[PDB]
RNA sequence: AGGUGAAAUUCUUGGAUUUAUUGAAGACUAACUACUGCGAAAGCAUUUGCCAAGGACGUUUUCAUUAAUCAAGAACGAAAGUUAGGGGAUCGAAGAUGAUCAGAUACCGUCGUAGUCUUAACCAUAAACUAUGCCGACUAGGGAUCGGGUGGUGUUUUUUUAAUGACCCACUCGGCACCUUACGAGAAAUCAAAGUCUUUGGGUUCUGGGGGGAGUAUGGUCGCAAGGCUGAAACUUAAAGGAAUU
């Protein structure tokens, strides 16, 4: 169940929800962990593809975006990239993501 | 302003001369500003998309079509209106299509259509109420209203 | 009053290569007349009859085959594999009370330009000492019934159209591998491939018909 | 008053059925308050059956038999249908044979 | 019926009736300390597992939870208690 | 709140015209003003900027549908039978 | 080894046609109406009309020269009787004991789907 | 007489008294 | 040819009715399918895919009285009827007419608009029946049958005893009804519930009081209406009704 996998990570481990910080996480390179909705700007997404393998990354095409990746990250608040730096007591390292 | 279905301001470029003159398609029920159109018979099948009818099969629905394959447009032209397509035989390509009232003509498989219904679902299925939307409706069409009854004249 | 007997001309059938008697029988035609001809005059027809018949196997007593006239040579017509019947007298009969019946449809096409759409039926039988009046199926079973049912049908078409089908068509090899997945769940009777019916061929390329006609 | 457990005819567990038309006057009547018989006679009669198989070709053949279902609306079941409005005591009676 | 003791009945309809209208609901299920073949342990399976229980040291599987007792995975030598 | 009751954004078109008439309108005037969703940018920003255009508060996105609603029932089912004969478009 | 062929009885209730044709019957041969040999309404489906009117198709079938035939008896079901009249009886019996090869007989009646309405109302035919 | 037949005359005979007392509103 | 007790209208010899190769529409899901499954009621009768639900069983898991039933109130509520648009294949209210008939505005016959059904809203009624409220444990045996569970050196699966799946026997709770007496109840019919009721009291919702007038007048109130929820009185009348017998 992606959904309580990633419930656990916001729920412990250093998530960065955000275009500036998910890139600025990767400017820095901490961050092994991004998930894409496949329904925002794919100009957006082709920078972040292209990240993905500058800065040695699973990427994982969610089903989902703002208000779906947004709603199981438990807030009201709209958003599609989930830039995960280092998880908590779950391993969304080896899985289907 | 004068149809009750927004037109689509599709530009094209020209493989022949280094430029880009913007064609006029029509708009279809789902399609997006900066939604990609594609024309020739080797593109798959998608709405917005415009390829002969030697393309797709029955039961796919287009628009803004042709009864002279190639015309630049001709039949599927209006607001909730649509044209699917039935029979479909090959070899000097003739398809069979269904229009409007439920009129069928048949076609060459190299008659242009695009793929979509004309954007004005249940337009007229609302009510004008005020003759004065009624008086603005003919006031871009022709001066066609009101009318004279002539039983009375 | 010219009594159009004397018109209709006699003629002879032909089945392909994988029958008993290739002779099937003798029907009548249609004398070129007024604004008319002969060989194009018919064709659009069937030859739908007991396939024990046109087998030569009386244990085939229900089963029909359906055949539509192609080209004719020789004022001797060279029918083809147009596909399968079942005798409604049979279909009843296998229909037995206090058990389920199982009806399946499916489409497969041919490597070799070529489109039908096969059956195969099934019921539900009793066990070695079976004690209640009735047995049915535990329905996820009957899922899984017609899961491979559909499944290996398709699995042996690939492979010279339906010439090498009716190589295994008639002789009922279908119920022998199709009772295999059936065993290891819920044994069931009968289990045949009941009808059928074409609908695509390549054209009139009876050049590719040349190997059961010659 | 009630004269018969099931009401009038099989009605228990469920709350509606599916009427299936009458096969003599087309009554529209209940599937469970149908009233069939399997005639899967032959279609040789009562004289020509031996007669058939003599003029006919084939060793002896098979013969076919037509398996129909008859349904019945119950007024015109009793008007000659097997019924003839059974005895009181034996109305619960129930019998194959 | 008539007069019967309800102390020192039969262990007969007692363990084979429901164990909720028997009398002291009793616990009709026990674990196995299965064998784990490859290393040299043993593992205290409850019978109605439903979660796949499997190794600790060099884990692989004890037994598939079925709709009932997770019966053993082929190999494995499983005791009652 | 309640300053009508039955008549809602209708209620101006007092004893001009006809109950059964408004009543209707009601049903599709509703739909058109109300704020729709763009379902490309997530935010419910897209909005009847004209019959059969609906443009988007962010990203600008001007977006086609129906002379009332984003999507009725005609580009409904013809959206997915494209989606459903897609599938051997390349499958 | 002969000419064989179908007959296609009709035994529909106040009616019956034998029309003997071939195995595609696109072709056919005699038809013979119930009615034809006997003019009365009431007696359409009656027995003896089957006999004379199998009867009169059996001498039309060695005109042309067949010999073995198929009778297809039809019922008129659909969303009818369904239940093959009277006719249907003494017209097997008519072309047995006219002399013909009678071969592989079997059926193909309309299969009434119960879908369609049976022309009646709910509260059915009140004869 | 039976009242399926009957709560259909009064039914007749209520459109009726509600129209004529309607008439005079 | 159609049709009926038998006729007639109707399609007739410009090829009907009947046969067959094809095509489309909508409808429906026959046979399997029954004193069975599931659903809150109404209901739901084909297949697959997705998306969730529900519910029995079983468990050496969690909480811990959280429950029971319910005025007013709220979701679903067959069908008819209805607002309107995708479209009425059949059938078919109305109607038209063929006879029957002393008559036939009916019953049977021919055609045929509403409706059918869908897409979005409605009305809230049905012998909506189990004419029997929900919940509680106990007074009873039997055979069945449904779902899951345990036991079987048992049947088969045989490809090696390979693993096991289906089947057979005992029992089991939760399903479905039936059969048997009925201890008891009950006016009887019947009923394992209507038992545990003059030896009358486990909790509780709702309703009824001789019959008509009468779900009617009127008011309210819901409904686009039809009408629905609500609901009299005067007056008259000693019988009305239920069950079982003759």
């Amino acid at each position: 169940s992606i959904n309580q996998k990633l419930a656990l990570v916001i729920k412990s481990g250093k998530y960065t929800l955000g275009y500036k910080s998910t890139v600025k996480s990767l400017r820095q390179g901490k961050s092994k962990l991004i998930i894409i909705a496949a329904n925002t700007p794919v100009l957006r997404k082709s920078e972040l593809e292209y990240y993905a393998m500058l800065s040695k990354t699973k990427v994982y095409y969610f089903q989902g975006g703002n208000n779906e990746l947004g709603t199981a990250v438990g807030k009201l608040f709209r958003v599609g990239v989930v830039s995960i730096l280092e998880a908590g007591d779950s391993d969304i390292l080896t899985t289907l993501a | 302003s004068g149809r009750g279905a927004p037109l689509a301001k599709v530009v094209f470029r020209d493989p022949y001369k280094y430029r880009l003159r913007e064609e006029i398609f029509i708009a279809n029920e789902g399609v997006h500003t900066g939604q990609f159109i594609y024309a020739g018979k080797k593109a798959s099948l998608n709405v917005g998309n415009v390829l002969p009818l030697g393309s797709v099969p029955e039961g796919t629905i287009v628009s803004n079509v042709e009864e002279k394959p190639g015309d630049r447009g001709a039949l599927a032209r209006a607001s909730g209106n649509y044209v699917i397509i039935i029979g479909h035989n090959p070899d000097e390509n003739k398809t069979r299509v269904r229009l409007p009232s439920g009129a069928k003509k048949v076609i060459s498989s190299d008659a242009r259509g695009v793929i979509g219904v004309i954007a004005g679902g249940g337009r007229v299925d609302k009510p004008l109420l005020k003759a004065g939307r009624a008086f603005h409706k003919y006031r871009l069409k022709r001066n066609s209203w009101p009318k004279t009854r002539g039983v009375a004249m | 009053v010219v009594d159009p007997f004397t018109r209709k001309e006699w003629f002879d059938i032909k089945a392909p290569s994988t029958f008993e008697n290739r002779n099937v029988g003798k029907t009548l035609v249609n004398k070129s007349t007024g604004l008319k001809s002969a060989s194009d005059a018919l064709k659009g027809r069937v030859v739908e009859v007991c396939l024990a018949d046109l087998q030569g196997s009386e244990d085939h007593s229900f089963r029909k085959i359906k055949l539509r006239v192609d080209e004719v040579q020789g004022k001797n017509l060279l029918t083809n594999f147009h596909g399968m019947d079942f005798t409604t007298d049979k279909l009843r009969s296998m229909v037995r009370k206090w058990q389920t019946l199982i009806e399946a449809n499916v489409t497969v096409k041919t490597s070799d330009d070529y489109v039908l759409r096969i059956f195969a039926i099934a019921f539900t039988r009793k066990q070695a000492n079976q004690v209640k009046r009735h047995s049915y199926a535990q329905s996820s079973h009957i899922r899984a019934i017609r899961k491979v049912i559909s499944e290996i049908l398709t699995k042996e078409v690939q492979g010279s159209t339906l010439a090498q089908l009716t190589s295994k068509l008639i002789p009922e090899v279908i119920n022998k591998e199709i009772e295999n997945a059936t065993k290891d769940i819920f044994p069931l009777q009968n289990i045949h491939v009941r009808k059928v019916k074409l609908l695509k061929q390549p054209k009139f390329d009876v050049g590719a018909l040349m190997a059961l006609h010659g | 008053p009630k004269k018969r457990a099931s009401n009038g005819r099989n009605k228990k567990g469920r709350g509606h059925v599916k009427p299936v038309r009458c096969v003599n006057c087309s009554k529209s009547i209940p599937k469970d308050k149908a009233i069939k018989r399997m005639a899967i006679r032959n279609i040789v009669e009562a004289a020509a059956v031996r007669d058939l198989s003599e003029a006919s070709v084939y060793p002896e053949y098979a013969l076919p038999k037509t398996y129909n279902k008859l349904h019945y609306c119950v007024s015109c079941a009793i008007h000659a249908r097997i019924v003839r409005v059974r005895s009181r005591e034996d109305r619960k009676n129930r019998a194959p044979p | 019926v008539l007069v019967q003791d309800l102390l020192h009945p039969t262990a007969a309809s007692e363990a084979r009736k429901h164990k909720l209208k028997t009398l002291v609901q009793g616990p009709r299920s026990y674990f196995l300390d299965v064998k784990c073949p490859g290393c040299l342990n043993i593992t205290t399976v409850f019978s109605h597992a439903q979660t796949a229980v499997t190794c600790e040291s060099c884990s692989t599987i004890l037994c598939t939870p079925t709709g009932g007792k997770a019966k053993l995975s082929e190999g494995t030598s499983f005791r009652r208690k | 709140a309640k300053r009508t009751k039955k008549v809602g954004i209708t209620g101006k078109y007092g004893v001009r015209y006809g109950s059964s008439l408004r009543r209707q309108v009601k049903k599709l005037e509703i739909q058109q003003h109300a704020r729709y969703d763009c379902s490309f940018c997530g935010k419910k920003t897209v909005k009847r900027g004209a019959a059969g255009i609906w443009t988007c508060s962010c990203c600008k996105k001007t977006v086609a549908g129906g002379a009332y609603t984003v999507s009725t029932a005609a580009a409904a089912t013809v959206r997915s039978t494209i989606r459903r004969l897609r599938e051997m478009v390349e499958a | 080894s002969q000419v064989f062929g179908v007959a296609r009885i009709y035994a529909s209730f106040n009616d019956t046609f034998v029309h003997v044709t071939d195995l595609s019957g696109k072709e056919t041969i005699a038809r013979v109406t119930g009615g034809m040999k006997v003019k009365a309404d009431r007696d359409e489906s009656s027995p003896y009309a089957a006999m004379l009117a199998a009867q009169d198709v059996a001498a039309k079938c060695k005109e042309v020269g067949i010999t073995a035939v198929h009778v297809k008896i039809r019922a008129t079901g659909g969303t009818r009787t369904k239940t093959p009249g009277p006719g249907g009886q003494a017209a097997l019996r008519a072309l047995a004991r006219s002399g013909l090869r009678i071969g592989r007989i079997e059926d193909v009646t309309p299969v009434p789907s119960d879908s369609t309405r049976k022309k009646g109302g709910r509260r059915g035919r009140r004869l | 007489m039976r009242a399926k037949w009957r709560k259909k005359r009064t039914r007749r005979l209520k459109r009726k008294r509600r129209k004529v007392r309607a008439r005079s509103k």
